[PDB]
């Protein structure tokens, strides 16, 4: 859902405000690639002609076969409005935005671009030594504070205050500690990529009166830039912007010119193994990990005993699994973590388990289960202890003087889907706090 | 003599299929024809009984046909001491190897004709009922 989030974003954001966005062609480059195979394949063809093109006329390039990816593509093309339908004379025209026509023109021909890809000082510096250490590190440092191990440098206030602020580590003041939720682990779950367009996403949520087209001015332009070269100095606003943009990794700064990280090229497109780990009957765990992302986000719903510096072994205990669980984390994601982070041993003795499966029946095709079943059933099985007592807040309805009465006031709750609980020979039921003052409104009338 | 005849019947007559063994029987008696086991009662937490039971079956005839898989059904008691006498009992065999599936529902279970205690009146009459459970001349005269 990388493109999708992106594209979702940029839906909202009003026509008016869109045309702003596209006079960039560094921009307009950015947003050119997101768009599907079939459509990048239109826009290439209008925005070097200038004519009319009938919707008709495009349908006859695509194939019966991929004519509803052709209803995908004209769709998602339109609701952005880089498509711009015009009817006359009885035909509907299709046409491109000019501005985005022109940028788009500008930047392929190489025209006057006005520093949208900015400039060039022949300052090089080494980018593995400082720039990959010091972005993994100020990357890794925001998740040891995620992760809520302990850590001497705390990452500065404008993040803190943007993840308070965000869904991602919910915090109290009461409890005076910061912990993951549910959309917390999917985070951590998810790559490099969409796990730093999760933070970006929020923060073009949070940022209120800068300005929304500014911001994405910095944002597509910081993709373009290339690692390991020198710019000089970019807008107002984009000053106060770098300097937040290096507290998260992807800008490194000596203290005139700033230096972009492996991080603002890996935002544009993707790019033993380290991680995999072996699930024994005894509930142990072993890592074939070293390094602390794997080893912190274990500890997440892991009992870990010891480790090696080539590997890490732990148990999974039910205090661990509980406390992963009073935190929010559902078993399904535990499993999907285990299941796509499966080490290649087993991954071939579980492909040996389906052909042995198949080869003895080979009608049924059962689902490839990397570890033993017996492990998800008691993790499933705990997450249903912990479902065991339900309890609602509401009012009791009772002493009604006519089943009429009762069954209208029981009705309408239903209705209206705050009732919990009824029965007609007592004439009672009881509804849900949130519809308890709907109820009463409609008892009185 | 009667359990012999018991164990020959079971073993070579077909009519008597399945049998009711206690904890004499929990070890050390060769019944090569078993395939299914199953076990209502428990001594407690002791994990060899557990193993010496299985091993009525890892026995059974035909262990090298295709496909071929014995079953070990353990019911006990939700909510109750059994489950920490079931964990506690069994936590030998997963050190072997050996891996328990949970069985939380059987299919087809509602289907069967007739199902004993269906009714709340059987059911209260066995309530009551196990609740109840707790001069040498003289020898002649004599
Ligand atoms: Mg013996």
């Amino acid at each position: 859902s990388l493109k999708h989030s992106v594209t979702q974003y940029l839906e909202e954001i009003p026509q008016q405000v869109q045309n702003r966005l596209y006079t960039s062609p560094a921009t307009c480059l950015a947003i050119y690639r997101i768009l599907p195979p079939l459509a990048k394949f239109f826009i290439m063809a209008m925005v070097f002609n200038e004519n009319e093109v009938p919707l008709l006329d495009l349908d006859k390039w695509v194939n019966s076969n991929g004519k509803l990816q052709f209803q995908n593509a004209i769709k998602s093309m339109k609701s952005l409005h880089l498509l711009i339908p015009n009817k006359s004379s009885g035909t509907l025209m299709i046409n491109l935005n000019p501005t985005f026509k022109i940028s788009l023109r500008n930047a392929l021909t190489g025209g006057e671009v006005q520093n949208s890809f900015g400039v060039v000082v022949e300052e090089n510096v080494v980018s593995l030594d400082l720039l990959d250490e010091y972005s993994a590190n100020k990357w890794e440092t925001i998740l040891h504070f995620m992760v809520g191990t302990p850590l001497a440098k705390i990452p500065s206030e404008k993040v803190l205050n943007l993840l308070k602020h965000s869904k991602l580590m919910e915090e109290v003041n009461s409890t005076g500690e910061f912990k993951i939720t549910n959309e917390g682990f999917q985070f951590l779950l998810q790559e490099i990529n969409s796990q730093l367009w999760t933070l970006l996403l929020q923060y073009l949520k949070m940022i209120e009166t800068m300005d929304l087209v500014d911001v994405l001015h910095f944002i597509f332009m910081l993709g373009a830039l290339e690692v390991g070269k020198a710019y000089k100095i970019l807008s107002e606003t984009q000053r106060i912007m770098l300097q937040d943009m290096r507290d998260y990794g992807l800008v490194f700064q000596k203290h005139s010119i700033f230096y972009p990280t492996k991080l603002a090229l890996m935002l544009t497109s993707d790019t033993i193994p380290d991680g995999s780990l072996i699930v024994e009957t005894n509930f142990k765990i072993y890592s074939y990990s070293n390094s602390p992302l794997q080893i912190a986000v274990l500890s997440l719903f892991v009992h870990l005993k010891a480790r090696f510096v080539n590997m890490v072994l732990g148990q999974i205990t039910r205090e661990s699994i509980r406390r992963a669980l009073t935190n929010g984390i559902t078993a399904d994601q535990i499993i999907a973590y285990l299941e796509t982070h499966a080490h290649p041993q087993m991954r071939r003795l579980a492909e040996e388990k389906l052909e042995k499966k198949l080869e003895l029946d080979p009608n049924c095709k059962e689902p490839l289960q990397v570890l033993p079943p017996t492990v998800v059933d008691q993790i499933r099985l705990w997450q249903l202890e912990l479902d065991r007592v339900i309890t609602y807040e509401g009012s009791l309805y009772s002493d009604f003087e006519t089943s009429q009465e009762y069954n209208l006031l029981s009705k309408y709750a239903q209705d209206i889907g705050v009732l919990l609980w009824k029965d007609d020979k007592k004439k009672k039921f009881f509804i849900s706090k949130e519809g308890n003052s709907q109820v009463l409104d409609f008892a009185k009338r | 003599q009667e359990r012999m005849n018991i164990l020959q019947n079971f073993q070579y007559n077909d009519q008597i299929n399945t049998i009711f063994l206690s904890k004499v029987g929990d070890t050390s008696i060769d019944l090569p024809e078993a395939t299914c086991l199953i076990q209502i009662s428990s001594h407690y937490g002791s994990r060899r009984q557990e193993a010496q039971r299985l091993g009525r079956i890892l026995r059974a005839k035909r262990r090298n046909d295709e496909g071929f898989n014995a079953f070990f059904y353990s019911l006990v008691s939700k909510d109750t001491q059994e489950m920490y006498y079931s964990t506690k009992r069994q936590a030998f065999l997963v050190d072997q190897g050996y891996a328990f599936k949970v069985i939380t529902h059987l299919h087809g279970m509602e289907n069967i004709p007739n199902l004993a205690y269906a009714s709340p009146r059987e059911r209260r009459e066995l309530l009551q009922e196990v609740l109840l459970k707790n001069h040498p001349l003289i020898r002649k005269m004599y």
